[PDB]
């Protein structure tokens, strides 16, 4: 029986990949203060192996942080695509995550569902450094749960 | 013969890890393929080039400065022989013209990096 | 290619007028006025013109351009833009 | 007034220009002041493990959206559209329709926690105090679904904790 | 009724300067279509290039047709560099617009008076 | 034959040139095929979905003009340039050779418009060097037509 | 031919916010540099018309989200000034210590990040470090980490928690002694100084001119300063004083930056000896609301409650352009008033819509890779640019 190893495997590249999965910081506006006290010191990202660097060819997910304007949001979605295949979507901040305290008016994007997919949405204007860190845990705890090989052994 | 073998060695694992990073992500569980790249116009990352001359006497520069080195090595042989007189005068003659050389083209407008 | 003639511009005036698809070529003449004849729009005879210049041509300016109208303008404001025989 | 810097007098003289060279050839100032205040890396670093740690916080603070209702629960939301009224970012929804006891309270509040920016206004503009920001900050939902609440899941929330917005609340109600 | 006219006194100078205008479009369609990589024909491009300037043939005022004018060389002077993507240049033509029903009864049949 | 971005079909074909060159024409012609391009699918579907008189009729799509022969091929691998599967299954599979029968509602019975092959291939191949538009030379196969 | 045309980068690892931009340059070197602004536009001035005074009043506490409680304070004034009020002493010296507070954080963001952004990786962390304690702050005071307004025209509400004052002062204490850490951690650096020294100067009628104020003027001759010619509140009365430089250097500016950073302790110190116990709010029923105890029980302050909440207080027709100091210079807001409640037209002045606009001339004289630096050096936030 082989499933067994499969199982493990997929524990395996999968603990692996989410126990470092280090991003990129898109970082648009106010909520990117609050990320950088996620890098502080007091609330360090490093200890949870995530690293800090910048280039999407590099990065592992994405956040979206600060407001999206329809004049940036054309090279967001060429950021996320140009991305290794396996990639993920965190949403941070009223504004991204369905338009926030804007939602109105024109230039701001409402959402940056409308752009590309997304999958943790963190709320707070801007969400307390606890809370973002609460998401990205709960990331991890998406990828935990993938079983993404063993259905490609179609069983 | 042994070195060579060294060589081989460190040659394989160079291409066989090589190989195993191609493998791999195109042996991943997934792999999909849709976006377009465009190679296209011209101002993406800078645009053109007017390729400039100052790196290029750098790489000119690391010639002549070369020739004078190596030139240069193997002193630590020749500073023991019967010789000593010679030896002192044409070794510091002979880095003292590297000098020569370096000090010239720092008297002119050459170097100076901005332009 | 020697020096330019009437036979040549007329030749390459009439054909690249024939070239160009919007244009019936059912009757096209040497004295036909545009608009008139042809029933094309402003916009269509700068386009034209324009064509005049990527082929053959080259010089042309705009109020010197507008006045054109008919092929034999076209003809004769070449030539003597170029050279008297 | 004006205490203005950099300007001074670079010394010349001799016993200053030793000094310059000796700064500028053997790193001294660099090497000494920097390597060293970095060796100041013995000192125990300020990091807490948020899972089995959480930094401080204020009885003030601002979470999630609590409905809150009296002792014997009446439903202490009113419907009087005030917290509505005064939303900057407009994203609330109340429709009250006077109950079967002829009391009236809301058939449908909602928020979208998306457009919400986290004011305080709502709490400070609700004459009962129905509605106050809660302690906890409990997100992260994985759809654009999620975010919206009901009356129902605002209710089920101030259920959830209620004597911790009891302890906040008569803490702080001096202050307002 | 008095004015201050910008570039133009009479609507001839007027008719000048949106001529060479499309001049300009007409010589610089080719070089962005294949500049960007767009799927449109060339020929395709320039008929929705004289379309646009069609939709406005209508205007009298040369203050007006003037504005207009600076409105073009400024779109122009954006597309002639790489300012916008490919993105805007399409977003001229419609794909994404659902067709729009412009007979009556199917109007009527469905939008309830628009 | 579906045709469009990411499908299994043209794509296979510019994928197919690699090494041995033998993917098919080994007895040569045989092969009449028209494909069709995605969009014009889909909206097949939305408006068989939302349109009465849709139901309980059966029929089929046809690429409208283009109906190739097997010089498909060598087209789109002409333009576009140069750069687990199955068995018979697959090469009879793509080597499958009809348009069948004529009378079915093709596609304007389903009112909807039909689209040529050459742009929209354009825009999926992409690839070559990018850098110059040409012409390209469209086959115009229709043989018999 | 020669030249070219390159772009930005998304980001640094710390990036607030992006700009593109577009420099026509010579071999290593830029002739021209045209920075494209408007990326991050979210239409704040239009929204502003169509909420009232208290509901728009976040927008200018996010519209430059770094240093915030100084545009409270700015737009409060605004509104209090239109409105003929004054609030009572107690709400000024509040306001005053948060902003120097305030001026802080702004002032340490802007060192450290142009730090990390140069290289420099580690004092970003020392700092943003104490950065967390004043945020620590915040969250005692206004009852939120950052956004929270914590300020209202006719003054402040929701005075300081019991035993807070304690804790700013215990902060306040060391701020001396760490700050003076990153003055050893710079500062005769032979390596961010060579890299900063000459790069950028300006000629003083020139930056009046192209309408710089902040430490822009400060750190190049042309001595002026708004808290000290117009003071706009009991920030009069407290001592300090403030620097200026002689080499217009863009090294001066940082220093500048620096000693505003330890003056800003001089004033907090003195603040907090000389904290009057009066009130917070007002005593005007119908601008700002009751306290809940007066609310209930009685029934003209429950009135106004209800409608200074629905309706808003109403605010006399008129002009005016109120200007105070913010850590990136000089910021102001101008009101345009028809009698009403909401407002009508408030265009926001930001600092760093002006001093951006100066890169054309500014960076004229030194290559790209010092253009980072001349980019960085005045104090910007793109969030506030755009607005
Ligand atoms: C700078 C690094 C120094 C490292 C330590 C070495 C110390 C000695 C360095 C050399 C002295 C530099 C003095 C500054 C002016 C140098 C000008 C120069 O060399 O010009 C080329 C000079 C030109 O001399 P010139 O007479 O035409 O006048 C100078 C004209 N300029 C500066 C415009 C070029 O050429 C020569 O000296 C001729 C060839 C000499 C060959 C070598 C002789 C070595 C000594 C033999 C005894
Ligand atoms: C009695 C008989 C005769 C005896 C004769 C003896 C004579 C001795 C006289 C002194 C000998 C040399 C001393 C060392 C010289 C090294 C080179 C030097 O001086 O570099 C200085 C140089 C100055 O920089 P700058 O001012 O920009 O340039 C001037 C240009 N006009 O560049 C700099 O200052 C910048 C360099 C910065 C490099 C990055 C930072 C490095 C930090 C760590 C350095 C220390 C590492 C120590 C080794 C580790 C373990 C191996
Ligand atoms: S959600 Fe709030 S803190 Fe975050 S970018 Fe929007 S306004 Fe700023
Ligand atoms: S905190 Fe949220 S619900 Fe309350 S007034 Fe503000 S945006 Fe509206
Ligand atoms: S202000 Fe309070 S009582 Fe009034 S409608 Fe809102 S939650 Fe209900």
């Amino acid at each position: 029986r082989g499933e067994y190893v499969v199982a493990k495997l997929d524990d395996l590249i999968n603990w692996a990949r989410r126990s470092s999965l280090w991003p990129m910081t898109f970082g648009l506006a106010c909520c990117a203060v609050e990320m950088m006290h996620m890098a502080a010191p007091r609330y360090d990202m490093d200890r949870f192996g995530v690293v800090f660097r910048a280039s999407p060819r590099q990065s592992d997910v994405m956040i979206v942080a600060g407001t999206l304007t329809n004049k940036m949001a054309p090279a967001l979605r060429k950021v996320y695509d140009q991305m290794p295949e396996p990639r993920y979507v965190v949403s941070m901040g009223s504004c991204a995550n369905g338009g926030g305290y804007y939602h109105y008016s024109y230039s701001v994007v409402r959402g940056c569902d409308r752009i590309v997919p997304v999958d943790i949405y963190v709320p707070g204007c801007p969400p307390t450094a606890e809370a973002l860190l609460y998401g990205i845990l709960q990331l991890q705890k998406k990828i935990k749960r993938e079983k993404r090989l063993r259905i490609w052994y179609r069983r | 013969m042994n070195l060579m073998i060294t060589l081989l060695t460190n040659f394989t694992l160079a291409t066989l890890l090589v190989t195993i990073a191609f493998w791999l992500p195109q042996l991943n569980v997934y792999s999909e393929k849709t976006s377009p790249y465009e190679c296209g116009f011209d101002p993406m990352g800078s645009a053109r080039l007017p390729f400039s001359m100052k790196f290029f006497l750098v790489a000119i520069t690391f010639l002549l400065f070369d020739l004078e080195i190596a030139l240069l090595l193997p002193l630590p042989w020749a500073s023991q022989t019967t010789n000593l007189n010679t030896m002192l005068t044409m070794a510091l003659l002979l880095i003292f013209l590297l000098a020569v050389s370096l000090a010239y083209e720092w008297t002119q407008k050459g170097l100076e990096w901005t332009e | 290619a020697p020096p330019l003639t009437l036979e040549g511009i007329k030749d390459r005036v009439l054909y690249v007028l024939k070239l160009y698809d919007k244009i019936d070529p059912e009757k096209l003449s040497v004295n036909s006025h545009f608009m008139k004849d042809l029933g094309l729009d402003s916009l269509d005879q700068v386009e034209i013109i324009m064509a005049m210049e990527d082929e053959f041509g080259f010089e042309i300016p705009d109020i010197d351009a507008e006045k054109l109208m008919c092929p034999q303008e076209i003809v004769d404001y070449i030539a003597d833009k170029k050279d008297v025989y | 007034t004006y205490k203005y810097v950099n300007l001074r007098e670079p010394s010349m003289d001799m016993k200053s220009v030793t000094d310059r060279a000796a700064q500028t050839l053997l790193w001294t100032e660099l090497i000494r002041g920097l390597g060293m205040t970095l060796s100041y890396l013995f000192r125990e670093p300020a990091t807490i493990n948020y899972p089995f740690e959480k930094g401080p916080l204020s009885p003030r603070f601002r979470g999630e959206h609590a409905l809150r209702r009296y002792p014997s629960g009446e439903e202490r939301c009113i419907a009087c559209k005030l917290c509505e009224a005064v939303c900057p970012a407009q994203a609330i929804t109340i429709e009250a329709e006077p109950r079967a006891d002829g009391s009236r309270r809301t058939t449908r509040y909602d928020i979208d926690m998306t457009k919400c920016i986290y004011c305080g206004f709502c709490q400070e503009a609700c004459p009962v105090d129905a509605i106050v920001e809660g302690p906890n900050f409990e997100f992260s939902t994985e759809t654009h679904e999620e975010l919206l609440y009901n009356k129902e899941k605002l209710l089920n929330n101030g259920d959830k904790w209620e004597a911790e917005i009891a302890a906040n609340i008569q803490a702080d109600y001096l202050y307002r | 009724t008095s004015v201050k006219p910008i570039f133009s006194r009479d609507m001839n100078e007027a008719k000048r300067r949106v001529r060479e205008l499309y001049r300009a479009w007409y010589r610089e369609v080719p070089n962005t279509v294949h500049l960007f990589q767009l799927d449109i024909s060339v020929k395709q491009g320039r008929d929705k290039v004289r379309e646009m300037f069609k939709k406005n043939a209508h205007v009298t005022d040369p203050r007006v047709v003037d504005l207009l004018v600076i409105k073009g060389k400024m779109e122009l002077e954006e597309t002639i560099n790489v300012w916008k993507q490919r993105t805007h240049v399409m977003r001229f033509f419609h794909e994404t617009e659902a067709p729009r029903p412009k007979d009556f009864l199917s109007k009527f049949y469905v939008g309830h008076d628009p | 034959d579906i045709f469009g971005r990411e499908d299994r079909f043209l794509n296979y074909f510019a994928n197919i040139r690699w090494f041995g060159g033998v993917p098919l024409i080994s007895l040569g012609k045989k092969t009449v095929k028209q494909p069709v391009y995605i969009v014009d699918v889909t909206k097949g579907i939305i408006n068989a979905i939302k349109d009465p008189d849709a139901r309980g009729k059966t029929f089929a799509f046809v690429g409208p003009n283009r109906y190739l022969l097997f010089d498909l091929v060598q087209y789109v691998f002409a333009v576009a340039h140069r750069p687990p599967w199955t068995t018979r299954d697959k090469v009879e599979r793509i080597h499958t050779t009809d348009r069948t029968l004529p009378h079915l509602p093709g596609l304007e019975d389903l009112g909807v418009q039909a689209t040529p092959l050459e742009l929209k291939a354009i825009e999926v191949l992409r690839r070559h060097r990018t850098y110059r538009w040409l012409s390209s030379e469209i086959e115009d196969v229709q043989p018999a037509k | 031919v020669s030249n070219l045309t390159l772009n930005f980068g998304p980001q640094h690892p710390a990036a607030h916010g992006v700009l593109r931009l577009v420099m026509e340059l010579s071999g290593e070197m830029v002739r021209k540099c045209d920075p494209h602004i408007g990326l991050l536009h979210r239409g704040t001035e239009k929204l502003i018309e169509y909420k009232t005074y208290l509901q728009a009043l976040p927008y200018f506490d996010r519209l430059d989200y770094v240093s915030m409680m100084c545009n409270e304070q700015a737009y409060s004034l605004a509104v209090e000034k239109l409105l003929n009020i004054q609030p009572p002493p107690r709400a000024q010296w509040i306001r005053v210590l948060f902003g120097e507070i305030t001026r802080l954080l702004n002032h340490i963001m802007a060192v450290t990040t142009h730090a990390l952004d140069i290289g420099a990786m580690t004092p970003f962390f020392w700092m943003f470090e104490e950065r967390e304690k004043m945020f620590e702050f915040y969250e005692r005071v206004s009852g939120a980490r950052m956004h929270a307004a914590y300020v209202r025209p006719g003054g402040v509400h929701q005075d300081l928690p019991l035993g807070l004052m304690d804790d700013i002062y215990e902060f306040s204490k060391n701020f001396s002694l760490r700050i003076d850490e990153l003055e050893e951690m710079l500062t005769n650096n032979r390596i961010w100084r060579n890299r900063t020294v000459d790069i950028g100067v300006v000629t003083a009628e020139d930056a009046l001119n192209y309408g710089f104020s902040g430490v822009m003027l400060r750190g190049s001759g042309i001595q002026w300063d708004l808290r000290k010619t117009q003071p706009y509140d009991v920030y009069d009365q407290v001592e300090f004083d403030v620097p200026i430089g002689s080499r217009g250097d863009c090294y001066d500016r940082y220093l500048c930056r620096v000693e505003e950073m330890r003056q800003s302790i001089r004033i907090i110190s003195q603040c907090l000896n000389k904290m009057p116990p009066g009130e917070i709010k007002v005593d005007d029923a119908k601008v700002s609301p009751p306290k809940r105890a007066e609310m209930k029980t009685s029934m003209e302050s429950l009135i106004h409650h209800f409608k200074l909440y629905t309706e808003g207080y109403q605010v006399p027709p008129g002009a005016t352009y109120t200007a105070i100091e913010a850590p990136k210079g000089e910021f102001g807001v101008y009101l345009v008033s028809d009698g009403s409640s909401r407002p009508y037209r408030c265009k926001i002045k930001a600092p760093g819509f002006a001093h951006l606009a100066g890169l054309d001339k500014m960076s004229k004289g030194h290559m790209l890779a010092d253009v980072v630096a001349i980019i960085g050096t005045q104090d910007i936030v793109f969030g506030e640019v755009d607005r």
